[PDB]
RNA sequence: AAGGCGGCCCCCUGGACGAAGACUGACGCUCAGGUGCGAAAGCGUGGGGAGCAAACAGGAUUAGAUACCCUGGUAGUCCACGCCGUAAACGAUGUCGACUUGGAGGUUGUGCCCUUGAGGCGUGGCUUCCGGAGCUAACGCGUUAAGUCGACCGCCUGGGGA
């Protein structure tokens, strides 16, 4: 999983408290980064499809709370996707 | 003929026949008996009997040898498992250690198939 | 950093070269800005069975708070010298300090 | 990296080749080159000695160290390069003191790493050390038979050669036929296996490709003449005989060593 | 089972102790499971029926031993 | 009544050799729970720390062997 | 998640559960098509190959024995990367949620009482057996339902032919 100084560090960035900690652009931008870092196992580790199942839950589950940033407040996801460099 | 005073007696104890063999304690062999070779065939060789006259032949074997103290390795699951050494002290041999040295794998090579009987 | 137990297994005819083998590890490990917990020598002992046609090794225990880099650097010291028999790393949850029961 | 070729036309069909992106896109290192004539399998009386060589593409000698006695000096790898006159790539190392040369270029090595020989040198592959001070059981190639003689056991693309003992003066290889030899213990080896191992993937998929390689289409001897061949004749196709040689030897299993010098340095046959 | 036949010790005794050793340390019925391959089906089709046979005959032995015969 | 619960130890301990030889049989095996009344995770811990003392002879894997 | 996973050590890594709080504020459930995983056997290339073992060979058995039994034994089994995409792939029981008498265990946390011992009192997760109402053609299931309900999907329509 993600370190815990890398997540308080993604805490304090995004949450306007930062003691939010579960804020939608806090799990997020905690998924992206962990997404990001195991880009770098399933390259080296293609067979490890227990890990890459978790993996796609991280995936499908970012993807429904941007679903949700999307209808609830159009200018935090364009910030968000801006800030994250997310493609959608 | 060249005296040795200790021994030991490995016993390969099997389904189908029991082979007794009198080596030194460095596994130099000094004489050997079979169950089948004491005169005995196919189901009379899987008996405790034809153990206990193949150590009794083997004891004569190595009479020459001049042994009064033998310990003993057994191998083996069978039939003369025990009669042998019951016969190897009845020659007037002082017994000194029966050891159990059965290889058992830790799970490793496979065994055959079963037999569809 | 990550705390581990080392235990490794010497030839005993090279027993007088432990300690040079001990303060190289050591040194190897606070160069590497590591700490050192426990440092327990247990000396010539004799084997339950016979490694490489002997008997008896002389064993050194050794609880490290390193990181892992210089540990792998370490176990291929172990690995390429022909003195060190066997190496053991385990890693601990925490650094232990207490004296083992057998340096007793 | 294999790549099979889209049929566009037949000699495409059936091409795989083997891409390596690594290797450098320009001209090889000027004074390590000189001339390789060809010879068509023609010895100093102009008669064929060995058949079936000819023509090809011109081909400039890279001068290779197998020697490998620069020791002490470590050694970085600036470029790997193509060499036609083997199946192994080779890398251009740079010495520190300015010697630039050839090695044969080992499996996972790449520009920008260090090599060192002597015998202080560490276990990496590239390194060249004496197979006393090496591990037994390990990887070695460029292996010298004599001491420095120069590297003569495996040095194609894909070879290696295991140390599987040591006995004073002498260490047992597994040679990659599968044969154990017994060399001295101080002859140098070079660690790791040599680099291209996916050469003998490549399919040439057409006659041309191999007439490109110098290598003249071989007649089988049954479609001959008497007088030709001792396969030769018959009235259809007719081959009552054992298979010989064109000069008359059992080719299927007959054995030809007759080396009673170096029996003594063989421990087994290959299998 | 490295049995040392103790100082005027009779033969029957230390005989009679090395099979209670022996059936201590479990090597003939090892040897018997041991001598042909027993497929992971059967294998847990054996402990299955071990376990429902220790459980139903417990529960059996346990209601049996309330009512009576006469 | 097992000891390890009545003792307290968070993890059985491969180099106390005095108790892996009180729960090891003469010919090295692992006593199993049944007999001495071990709870299964300190039997767990026991049979990953005889292994370990196995690697590293202090235990035998069996008495035969030599 | 299923298939499946069994010496020990390290590296990378996924998931579950518990305790107090803090936080977001319905963001949820199901899912055609789709995508991914998917035992063994099998296929392809390159290795490897001890044991076992289809095929095959010999010996017996038999009326015959292309079998069971025996002595051998090749693909295969193993590794890497791909393909196949099937099983009595079974709990023969689709997923999610809610309610409805009990008992004896197993496992894994955790709270409290003086832990006055490994105890006493609880509170969560998973799991095994029996069994009540109820249900069911019956067998049986039975708080982990095959009971009482809700949402969505998949499927069935006499036996062959198939
Ligand atoms: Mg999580
Ligand atoms: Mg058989
Ligand atoms: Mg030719
Ligand atoms: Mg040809
Ligand atoms: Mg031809
Ligand atoms: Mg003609
Ligand atoms: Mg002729
Ligand atoms: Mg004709
Ligand atoms: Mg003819
Ligand atoms: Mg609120
Ligand atoms: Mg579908
Ligand atoms: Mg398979
Ligand atoms: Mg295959
Ligand atoms: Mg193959
Ligand atoms: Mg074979
Ligand atoms: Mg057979
Ligand atoms: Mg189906
Ligand atoms: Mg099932
Ligand atoms: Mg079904
Ligand atoms: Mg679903
Ligand atoms: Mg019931
Ligand atoms: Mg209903
Ligand atoms: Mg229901
Ligand atoms: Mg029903």
């Amino acid at each position: 999983s993600l370190s815990t100084e890398a997540t308080a560090k993604i805490v304090s960035e995004f949450g306007r408290d930062a003691n939010d900690t579960g804020s939608t652009e806090v799990q997020v931008a905690l998924l992206t980064a962990q997404i990001n870092h195991l880009q770098g196992h399933f390259a080296e580790h293609k067979k490890d499809h227990h890990s890459r199942r978790g993996l796609l839950r991280m995936v499908s589950q970012r993807r429904k709370l941007l679903d949700y940033l999307k209808r609830k407040d159009v200018a935090r996801y364009t910030q968000l996707i801006e800030r994250l460099g997310l493609r959608r | 003929r060249k005296q040795v005073s200790d021994g030991v007696a490995h016993i390969h104890a099997s389904f189908n026949n029991t082979i007794v063999t009198i080596t030194d304690r460095q596994g130099n062999a000094l004489g050997w008996a079979t169950a089948g070779g004491s005169g005995f065939r196919g189901s009379r060789k899987s008996t405790p009997f034809a153990a206990q006259v193949a150590a009794e032949r083997c004891a004569d074997a190595v009479k020459e040898y001049g042994i009064k103290n033998l310990e003993v390795m057994v191998k083996g699951p069978g039939p003369g498992r025990e009669s042998t050494i019951r016969a190897l002290n009845a020659a007037g041999f002082r017994i000194t250690n029966i050891t159990d040295v059965t290889p058992i794998p830790h799970n490793g090579c496979r065994p055959p198939k079963k037999r569809r009987v | 950093m990550r705390h581990y137990e080392i235990v490794f297994m010497v030839h005993p005819d090279q027993s007088e070269q432990v300690p040079g083998m001990i303060e190289r590890y050591t040194a190897a490990i606070t160069g590497a800005e590591g700490k050192i917990h426990r440092l327990e020598d247990w000396g010539r002992r004799q084997l339950a069975y016979p490694i490489n046609k002997l008997h008896k090794a002389h064993y050194v225990l050794m609880n490290v708070e390193a990181p892992q880099e210089v540990i792998d650097e370490l176990e291929t010291t172990f690995r390429f010298n022909d003195a060190v028999i066997r190496s053991m790393v385990m890693r601990t949850k925490h650094a232990v300090t207490e004296a083992s029961p057998m340096v007793k | 990296a294999v790549v099979k070729c889209k049929p566009t036309s037949p000699g495409r069909r059936h091409v795989v080749k083997v891409v390596n992106p690594e290797l450098h896109k320009g001209k090889p290192f000027a004074p390590l080159l000189e001339k390789n004539s060809k010879s068509g399998g023609r010895n100093n009386n102009g008669r064929i000695t060995t058949r079936h060589i000819g023509g090809g593409h011109k081909q400039a000698y890279r001068i290779v160290d197998f020697k490998r006695n620069k020791d002490g000096i470590p050694a970085v790898v600036e470029r790997l390069e193509y060499d036609p006159n083997r199946s192994a790539n080779i890398a251009l190392v740079l010495y520190k003191d300015g010697e630039r040369r050839y090695i044969l270029a080992p499996k996972g090595l790449k520009a920008g790493d260090q090599i060192q020989s002597g015998v202080d040198a560490a276990i990496k592959p590239g390194n060249t050390l004496p197979m006393r001070n090496i591990p037994v059981g390990s990887t070695v190639h460029n292996v010298e038979m004599k001491p420095g003689k120069g590297g003569q056991l495996a040095r194609s693309a894909g070879t290696y050669v295991q140390i599987v003992a040591r006995d004073g003066a002498y260490v047992t290889l597994r040679l990659r036929s599968g044969e154990m030899r017994k060399v001295e213990a101080d002859c140098r080896a070079t660690l790791g296996e040599v680099g291209n191992a996916e050469h003998m993937l490549r399919v040439l998929g057409k006659a041309g490709a191999a007439r490109w390689r110098g290598v003249r289409p071989t007649v089988r001897g049954t479609a001959m003449n008497p007088v030709d061949h001792p396969h030769g004749g018959g009235e259809g196709r007719n081959f009552g005989k054992h298979p010989v040689t064109p000069w008359g030897v059992q080719t299927k299993g007959k054995k030809t060593r007759s080396n009673k010098r170096t029996d003594k340095f063989i421990v087994r046959r290959r299998s | 089972p490295v049995i040392k036949v103790r100082e005027n010790e009779p033969f029957d005794v230390a005989l009679r102790r090395f099979k209670r050793s022996c059936e201590k340390a479990g090597v003939l019925a090892e040897v018997r499971r041991r001598e042909f391959y027993e497929k992971p089906t059967t294998e847990r089709k054996r402990a299955k029926a071990s376990a429902v046979k220790r459980h139903a005959k417990k529960l059996a032995r346990e209601n049996a031993r309330r009512t009576r015969l006469y | 009544f097992c000891r390890f619960t009545a003792e307290g130890v968070q993890e059985i301990d491969y180099k106390d050799i005095a108790t892996l030889k009180n729960y090891i049989t003469e010919s090295g095996k692992i006593v199993p729970s049944r007999i001495t009344g071990t709870r299964a995770k300190y039997q767990r811990q026991l049979a990953r720390a005889i292994k370990r003392a196995r690697y590293l002879s202090l235990l035998p894997y069996t008495d035969r062997h030599q």
